[PDB]
């Protein structure tokens, strides 16, 4: 039955999980520039409470 | 089969933990000192062995390290 | 586990064929072939840390075959 | 199921045959003394045919 063997031999392997047709793991990198020059202030021009 | 071999030479380096990873160093020490353990006297047949070879005193030391790991796993 | 030794350390000695008896030169020889095949940088590598240790030239290909196959093991 | 990775272990040792509750080994070696002082030879003090 050689399942055992199997779950040995996986080591350094990273586990994930499928829902449906998709596979979601949860151990990566991304790698984004973040612009923020559109990003305000929403609370410049309150009066101090 | 009986090779199948060990994913670890391709670990997966990541933030997150692998699929075994408290395991592995825990591992291999306890194999080499479980045979070492059950067969004794092939210590003084190594030490012999790497006396035999090798000039100077490091090289004899890890001539005789290496015969001691690699007679457990009949590498 | 992980660990689970092998009885070919206490084989059995007898006229019959043992449980697995075919398959053990070409299991070591497999497991080894495959990892150096595998990895190839590795030769150059240990080619290297065989020629800094040991003074002949037997000591130094010594060195190599025992580091090629103390390698593939992580013995 | 660690079963396979069992299998895979028991390099080196015997098979044997269990039928009912006694298990027969297919290899093994014994060693008997054997005392051929009562033997005869039934066809002597025949005639040839």
């Amino acid at each position: 039955s050689q399942e055992g063997a199997v779950h040995t031999a996986l080591a350094g392997a990273l586990e994930a999980e499928m829902d449906g047709a998709k596979g979601r793991l949860s151990s990566g990198h991304l790698k984004c520039r973040l612009k923020m020059d559109k990003l305000r202030l929403k609370g410049v021009s309150y009066s101090l409470c | 089969a009986v090779t199948l071999p060990s994913h670890s030479t391709r670990k997966l380096q990541t933030r997150s933990q692998t699929w075994l990873e408290s395991r592995e160093y825990t591992k291999h020490l306890i194999r080499v000192e479980n045979w070492i353990f059950r067969n004794p006297g092939f210590a003084l047949a190594a030490a012999a062995i790497a006396w035999l070879l090798g000039s100077s005193t490091s090289q004899k030391v890890i001539y005789l390290v290496m015969i001691l790991l690699i007679a457990p796993a009949y590498s």
